[PDB]
C-alpha cells in the first residue's frame, strides 16, 4: 500500500488539520440574522454598531473578545419563506420594529417568524426602534393610538417595569402597550424552546447579553436543569 | 400600459403552448415502462450487485 | 385592455380540454400487470464526516468516485467516496451556499447561494492548489441551483424567478429564461444538454430549450412550492417533489400528470429528488429525517432510507448507478448501496 | 506503639526462647520427685515446693499485659509431687482469671452489606449506561465523553472496593493466621497485598477528581466563553486521571518507607492519611462552590412563583457533582467517636455506593435525548 | 472519604480478633 | 393549477352590509389556512382576517376587530367574510389568500406583492 499512502497523507491529513483549525473559529463566533422592514432603521443600527468595530451583507463586530457575525439580507425579493430556512442554527434573530397603518404588518411578520417550523427553537431579540419618534408622536396628539388598536382604550400600565427617564405616563403606556402586543403574540405559543427579549431602542452590549442568556439557557436545558 | 403588455405577452405564451399536439397518455406510460424494463439488468439498486465487484464493501 | 382576462381564461380552458381529451383511462389500469419491485434494503456503506454546519447540496462527479459537497459553514469539500479520503477543502467567500456543481470534465467546480453570485473554481491547475477562476454576477435573487453544461457554459436558476445560461470565459449572460412567478428552486439538465426543466416555487414546472430560450411547456399539477426536480434517464420525463408532501411525474409529450407518489402518513414536504440508472427507482428526501425509495411505475414506496439525525437536504445517484449519496442537515454525508 | 498479630508472635517467640534458655542454663533440681519445671505453651512454671500455692507472673507478650501487670497465675504444686489434673483430662491445674481480657463487628457487617449492595447495583447500572452512551453515535459530544469518563471512574471504584474487601478476607483467614503463628508463608508480606490497597486509594481519588472535572466543565460551559475542544478535553482527561496520582504515589512511598505493616490498611497515624485525604476535600469544596453557583444561576433564570422546578433541579444536580459529601466533611475521623462516627460512616458509605446508580439513571436513562434516541431506534427497527 | 476509614477500622477489628484467637490457640493444644 | 375566485361586492353607503365568498379549486381546502388581504388605493397589501386549520382560531385587525365575520365552509369549498357596519375607508380590492404550505399554523408572503396563491380580487367601494 504505497500508491494511496502519499495520496492519503498529503491530502486527507492536511485537510483534516485545516478543518480542525477552522472548526474552533467557526464555533467561537455567533451568527445573528438581522430582520426588519424597510422603514425600521436597521441600517442605522448596522452603522452604529459597526463604526466602533450584493445579495447579503455581513457585519463582523466583537464585544469583549466574543465574535459576532450579523447578516443583513439585501437585494432580495419580498417572498422570503424559502431563504429564511438557511438561518436554521443562528444563535439569535434580531427583529427591529418602527414603533412610530404600519404596526399590524410588523406584528404579523413577527408572528410568522415566531411559529415557523425551522425557527421554532431560535430566540428573537426584539428592538422597538425609533423611541424618540414614538414619544414625539404620542405627545403630539393628532395621531390616535387607540383607533388602529381598540384594545389600547381599556389598557393600563403593566407596572412591572418603570420608566427611568422623566416622562408623562402617556408615552410610557403606549411604549409598553406595543411591547405587550408583541409579547402576547410571542407567549401565545412557543413555550420553553425559545423566548423573545424586548428592548426599547448601546445595542452591541444588549445583543451580547441576550446571546449570553440564550447560550446559558440552552446549556442548562442540556443538563435538565431548566 | 405595462400591465396590458404583460397580459398580452402572457396570452402569447399561452397560445404558443396551445400549438403542439400531445401524444396519447397510454403511449407515454408504455414507453417509460419499456425503458425501465430495458435497463433493469444494469441497475445496481434494482439488482444488488454482489460484493466481488461492488466498490462499496 | 380589460377583456384579456376572459380570453386568457378561455385559452386555459381550451388547454384543459385538450389535455382531458388526451387522457383515455386511469394509469392504474395499465401498470397493474407489472411485477412489483418488492422491498429495498440499503445500508450505509460509509459516512463522510468533517462538515460543521448543515450540508445544503452535493454533486457526484462524472466518475463514480469523486463527489463534491457544500455546507453552510462556508466549505466546499471534495471526497473520494471509495476510500473516504478528502481531496480538496475549498473555503468559500460567503458562508451561505445553497447549491454546488461538478463539471463533467472534472476540471471545474461551481457553487453559489445567498450572495446571488456563482463561483467557478479550477481543480486541476498549476501547483495543485484550488483557486477561484470566475465569479458570475447578475442574478437578483439568491442563486438556488447551478448545473454545468461543459467547461464553457453553466446554467443557473435564482430566486428572482429567473434562469440564465452563462459563459465562464466571457462572464456575461448568453441568454435568460423568464416566465416563472415564484422563485425557481431547482433545475435539471437533460442528458443531451439541449433542454432543461425548472421547478419554481409557484406549484408549476417549466421546460426550456437552451439554444433558443423560451418555455416550451408548463406543467401545473402541484399545490405548493416545488423543491426538487430531476430528469428521467431517457430524458423524456421528470419527477418533481413539492412541499405538499407529494412527488409527481411528468411526461413532456403527454403533458400531463402520470404518477402521484403520496401516502397519508407522509406530512412533511420533499427536499430532494433523484432517479436511478434504470429509472425504476425514485429516491426522495423529506423533512422527516429520512429518505424514501418509490417505484416509478408501481408507485408504492418500496424502500426507506433511515439513519439521518436531521432533515435530508441533498440526494444524488452516480452515473453508473453503483451508489447513492444523501447529505443531511446533521452535517453528514452517507453513501448507500 | 504498633500492635499486630505478627508482632505478638514475635514477642511470644522471644519469650519462649528466653524461658527455654533460662530453664536450660541452670540446674534447679533441689526438689525430690516433686513438681518438675516445664514450659507450658502459655508460660513456664519453674520448680517450687510440694503442697504449696506456687505463683508465677503472667507473661509479658499478651496484648493486655500492660492492662494487668500483676496478674500472677497459680500452679498449685501438690505434696505428692505431680500437679493435679483436670476432671477426666490430663492437664495441670491453672487459674485463667488474673491476666485475662474481659457489637462494633455487627455495625461494620451491616455497613459492609449495605454498601456492597449499593456498589453492586451501581456497577450493574453503569456497565450498561456506558454501553448506551458509547453505542449511539448521535450523543458523542464532549459532555458525554466526560460522562463516560465519570462512569468508568465509578466502575473502577466499585471494582477496587470488591477487590479490597476480598483481600481483607484473604489477609485474616484462618490459614493465614495459622501461618503467622508458625511464622512463615503469610499474605501480609506480599507486594500485591499492598498494591491492591494502593489501587483502591487511586480509584477513589480518580472518582473524586472526575466529579471535580464534571463540575468545572459545567461551570466553564455556563460562565466562561467557548474554548478549544481538542485541548480542553485533553486537559480534562489529564486532570481526571494523572492529577489524582501526584498525591497517591507519595502516599504509597511514605507508607512503604515508614509504616509498611498491615498491607497499608490501617491509618496508624492520621498525618500520613492526610496526604491522600486533603486533595479529596479540596475537590469536594470546589465542587460545592460550583454547585451553589449553578443553583444560583438556575434561580436567576427561573425568576425572570415556582419552587418544584428548583427542587427538582437541585435534586438532579446533587449526584452529578457529588454534593452529598459536604454534610459530613468537617467531622474528621480524628474526632468522630460514639454514635456520631457510625452515623457519618453510614450516611457517607450508603450515599457513595448508590451515587453511581443515581448518576446512571439520571444522566443515561431518564435523559430526554436518550429517550428520543431509543424511540427513533425502535421506530427504525419497526420498519425493518 | 469514608471507604478508607471503614477499611482501616475493619482492619483493626479483624486484627484484634486474630490476636484473641492466637491467644486462645496458644492457651491449649500447642 | 390553484384557483381562488371571490364573489364581488357592489357600492354601498357607509354602515352597509355585504358578503365576500371565495371558492377554491386545485387543492384540499380543509388542509390549508386561509387569510384575507385588501389593497386600498394608494396603499400596499394589508392582511385583515384569518381562519385556522379547522376553522376555530380566528383573528382580526384593529380596524375590523368588531365589524366583520370570518368563516369557512369545507363542504362547499368556500370561505366567507360577512361585512357589517361598513366605513368609507374600507373601499379596497379584496383577495383571498392561502398558506403556501399545509400542516402548518403559520406562513409568510401572504401579503407579498407577487404572491402566487392569491385571488384576483373584488372591488369593494363605499
Amino acid at each position: 500500500q504505497r500508491n494511496e499512502e502519499k495520496a492519503q497523507r498529503e491530502a486527507n491529513k492536511k485537510i483534516e488539520k485545516q478543518l480542525q483549525k477552522d472548526k474552533q473559529v467557526y464555533r467561537a463566533t455567533h451568527r445573528l440574522l438581522l430582520l426588519g422592514a424597510g422603514e425600521s432603521g436597521k441600517n442605522t443600527i448596522v452603522k452604529q454598531m459597526r463604526i466602533l468595530h450584493s445579495g447579503i451583507f455581513e457585519t463582523k463586530f466583537q464585544v469583549d473578545k466574543v465574535n459576532f457575525h450579523m447578516f443583513d439580507v439585501g437585494a432580495q425579493r419580498d417572498e422570503r419563506r424559502k431563504w429564511i430556512q438557511c438561518f436554521n442554527d443562528v444563535t439569535a434573530i434580531i427583529f427591529v420594529v418602527a414603533s412610530s397603518n404600519r404596526l399590524q404588518a410588523a406584528l404579523k411578520l413577527f408572528d410568522s417568524i415566531w411559529n415557523n417550523k425551522w425557527l421554532r427553537d431560535t430566540s428573537v431579540i426584539l428592538f422597538l426602534n425609533k423611541q424618540d419618534l414614538l414619544a414625539e408622536k404620542v405627545l403630539a396628539g393628532k395621531s390616535k393610538i387607540e383607533d388602529y388598536f381598540p384594545e389600547f382604550a381599556r389598557y393600563t400600565t403593566p407596572e412591572d417595569a418603570t420608566p427611568e427617564p422623566g416622562e408623562d405616563p402617556r408615552v410610557t403606556r403606549a411604549k409598553y402597550f406595543i411591547r405587550d402586543e408583541f409579547l402576547r403574540i410571542s407567549t401565545a405559543s412557543g413555550d420553553g424552546r425559545h423566548y423573545c427579549y424586548p428592548h426599547f431602542t448601546e445595542n452591541i452590549r444588549r445583543v451580547f447579553n441576550d446571546c449570553r442568556d440564550i447560550i446559558q439557557r440552552m446549556h442548562l436545558r442540556q443538563y435538565e436543569l431548566l | 400600459t405595462a400591465s396590458i403588455a404583460q397580459a398580452r405577452k402572457l396570452v402569447e405564451q399561452l397560445k404558443m403552448e396551445a400549438n403542439i399536439d400531445r401524444i396519447k397518455v397510454s403511449k407515454a406510460a408504455a414507453d417509460l415502462m419499456a425503458y425501465c424494463e430495458a435497463h433493469a439488468k444494469e441497475d445496481p439498486l434494482l439488482t444488488p450487485v454482489p460484493a466481488s465487484e461492488n466498490p462499496f464493501r | 385592455l380589460d377583456q384579456l382576462r376572459q380570453e386568457a381564461e378561455q385559452l386555459k380552458n381550451q388547454i384543459r380540454d385538450a389535455r382531458k381529451a388526451c387522457a383515455d383511462a386511469t394509469l392504474s389500469q395499465i401498470t397493474n400487470n407489472i411485477d412489483p419491485v418488492g422491498r429495498i434494503q440499503m445500508r450505509t456503506r460509509r459516512t463522510l464526516r468533517g462538515h460543521l454546519a448543515k450540508i445544503y447540496a452535493m454533486h457526484w462527479g462524472t466518475d463514480s468516485r469523486l463527489l463534491v459537497s457544500a455546507s453552510q459553514d462556508g466549505k466546499l469539500i471534495i471526497w473520494d467516496s471509495y476510500t473516504t479520503n478528502k481531496v480538496h477543502a475549498i473555503p468559500l467567500r460567503s458562508s451561505w451556499v445553497m447549491t454546488c456543481a461538478y463539471a463533467p470534465s472534472g476540471n471545474y467546480v461551481a457553487c453559489g447561494g445567498l450572495d446571488n453570485i456563482c463561483s467557478i473554481y479550477n481543480l486541476k491547475t498549476r501547483e495543485g492548489n484550488v483557486r477561484v477562476s470566475r465569479e458570475l454576477a447578475g442574478h437578483t435573487g439568491y442563486l438556488s441551483c447551478c448545473r454545468f453544461l461543459d467547461d464553457n457554459q453553466i446554467v443557473t436558476s435564482s430566486g428572482d424567478t429567473t434562469c440564465a445560461l452563462w459563459d465562464i470565459e466571457t462572464g456575461q449572460q448568453t441568454t435568460t429564461f423568464t416566465g416563472h412567478t415564484g422563485d425557481v428552486m431547482s433545475l435539471s439538465l437533460a442528458p443531451d444538454t439541449r433542454l432543461f426543466v425548472s421547478g419554481a416555487c409557484d406549484a408549476s414546472a417549466k421546460l426550456w430549450d437552451v439554444r433558443e430560450g423560451m418555455c416550451r411547456q408548463t406543467f401545473t399539477g402541484h399545490e405548493s412550492d416545488i423543491n426538487a426536480i430531476c430528469f428521467f434517464p431517457n430524458g423524456n420525463a421528470f419527477a418533481t417533489g413539492s412541499d405538499d408532501a407529494t412527488c409527481r411525474l411528468f411526461d413532456l409529450r403527454a403533458d400531463q400528470e402520470l404518477m402521484t407518489y403520496s401516502h397519508d402518513n407522509i406530512i412533511c414536504g420533499i427536499t430532494s429528488v433523484s432517479f436511478s440508472k434504470s429509472g425504476r427507482l425514485l429516491l426522495a428526501g423529506y423533512d422527516d429525517f429520512n429518505c424514501n425509495v418509490w417505484d416509478a411505475l408501481k408507485a408504492d414506496r418500496a424502500g426507506v432510507l433511515a439513519g439521518h439525525d436531521n432533515r435530508v437536504s441533498c440526494l444524488g445517484v452516480t452515473d453508473d448507478g453503483m451508489a447513492v449519496a444523501t447529505g443531511s442537515w446533521d452535517s453528514f454525508l452517507k453513501i448507500w448501496n | 506503639a504498633t500492635v499486630s498479630l505478627w508482632e505478638t508472635v514475635q514477642k511470644w517467640r522471644e519469650y519462649r526462647r528466653q524461658c527455654q534458655r533460662s530453664l536450660t542454663e541452670d540446674p534447679p533440681p533441689a526438689t525430690d520427685l516433686f513438681c518438675n519445671r516445664t514450659f507450658d505453651e502459655y508460660a513456664c512454671w519453674p520448680d517450687g515446693e510440694p503442697g504449696s500455692f506456687v505463683n508465677v507472673s503472667c507473661p509479658w507478650y499478651l496484648p493486655w499485659a500492660s492492662s494487668v501487670p500483676q496478674g500472677h497465675v497459680y500452679r498449685f504444686c501438690t505434696a505428692e509431687g505431680l500437679w493435679l489434673q483436670k476432671d477426666n483430662s490430663s492437664l495441670p491445674w491453672r487459674d485463667l482469671s488474673e491476666c485475662e481480657e474481659s457489637s462494633p463487628e455487627e455495625q461494620l457487617l451491616f455497613l459492609y452489606i449495605i454498601y456492597t449492595v449499593g456498589y453492586a447495583l451501581s456497577f450493574s447500572a453503569l456497565v450498561i449506561a456506558s454501553a448506551i452512551l458509547l453505542g449511539f453515535r448521535h450523543l458523542h459530544c464532549t459532555r458525554n465523553y466526560i460522562h463516560l469518563n465519570l462512569f468508568a471512574s465509578f466502575i473502577l471504584r466499585a471494582l477496587s472496593v470488591f477487590i479490597k474487601d476480598a483481600a481483607l478476607k484473604w489477609m485474616y483467614s484462618t490459614a493465614a493466621q495459622q501461618h503467622q503463628w508458625d511464622g512463615l508463608l503469610s499474605y501480609q508480606d506480599s507486594l500485591s497485598c499492598r498494591l491492591v490497597f494502593l489501587l483502591m486509594q487511586y480509584c477513589v481519588a480518580a472518582n473524586y477528581y472526575w466529579l471535580l472535572v464534571e463540575g468545572v466543565y459545567l461551570y466553564t460551559l455556563l460562565a466562561f466563553s467557548v474554548l478549544s475542544e481538542q485541548w480542553i478535553f485533553r486537559l480534562y482527561v489529564s486532570i481526571g486521571w494523572g492529577v489524582p496520582l501526584l498525591f497517591v504515589v507519595p502516599w504509597g512511598i511514605v507508607k512503604y518507607l515508614y509504616e509498611d505493616e498491615g498491607c497499608w490498611t490501617r491509618n496508624s497515624n492520621m498525618n500520613y492519611w492526610l496526604i491522600i485525604r486533603l486533595p479529596i476535600l479540596f475537590a469536594i469544596g470546589v465542587n460545592f462552590l460550583i454547585f451553589v453557583r449553578v443553583i444560583c444561576i438556575v434561580v436567576s433564570k427561573l425568576k425572570a412563583d415556582i419552587k418544584c422546578r428548583l427542587a427538582k433541579s437541585t435534586l438532579t444536580l446533587i449526584p452529578l457533582l457529588g454534593t452529598h459529601e459536604v454534610i459530613f466533611a468537617f467531622v474528621m475521623d480524628e474526632h468522630a467517636r460514639g454514635t456520631l462516627r457510625f452515623i457519618k460512616l453510614f450516611t457517607e458509605l450508603s450515599f457513595t455506593s448508590f451515587q453511581g446508580l443515581m448518576v446512571a439513571i439520571l444522566y443515561c436513562f431518564v435523559n430526554n435525548e436518550v429517550q428520543l434516541e431509543f424511540r427513533k431506534s425502535w421506530e427504525r427497527w419497526r420498519l425493518e | 472519604y469514608a471507604q478508607g476509614t471503614f477499611t482501616s477500622d475493619y482492619s483493626i477489628l479483624l486484627d484484634k480478633k486474630a490476636q484473641a484467637a492466637f491467644i486462645e490457640y496458644l492457651l491449649e493444644g500447642g | 393549477q390553484v384557483q381562488l375566485q371571490e364573489s364581488g361586492g357592489g357600492l354601498v353607503q357607509p354602515g352597509g352590509s355585504l358578503r365576500l365568498s371565495c371558492a377554491a379549486s386545485g387543492f384540499t381546502f380543509s388542509n390549508y389556512k386561509m387569510n384575507w388581504v385588501r389593497q386600498a388605493p394608494g396603499k400596499g397589501l394589508e392582511w385583515v382576517s384569518d381562519i385556522s386549520q379547522s376553522g376555530a382560531s380566528i383573528s382580526y385587525t384593529g380596524s375590523v376587530k368588531g365589524r366583520f365575520t370570518i368563516s369557512r365552509d369545507n363542504a362547499k369549498n368556500t370561505l366567507y367574510l360577512q361585512m357589517n357596519s361598513l366605513k368609507p375607508e374600507d373601499t379596497a380590492v379584496y383577495y383571498c389568500a392561502r398558506c403556501p404550505a399545509p400542516f402548518t399554523r403559520d406562513c409568510f408572503d401572504v401579503t407579498s406583492t407577487t404572491y402566487a396563491y392569491r385571488g384576483q380580487g373584488t372591488q369593494v367601494t363605499v
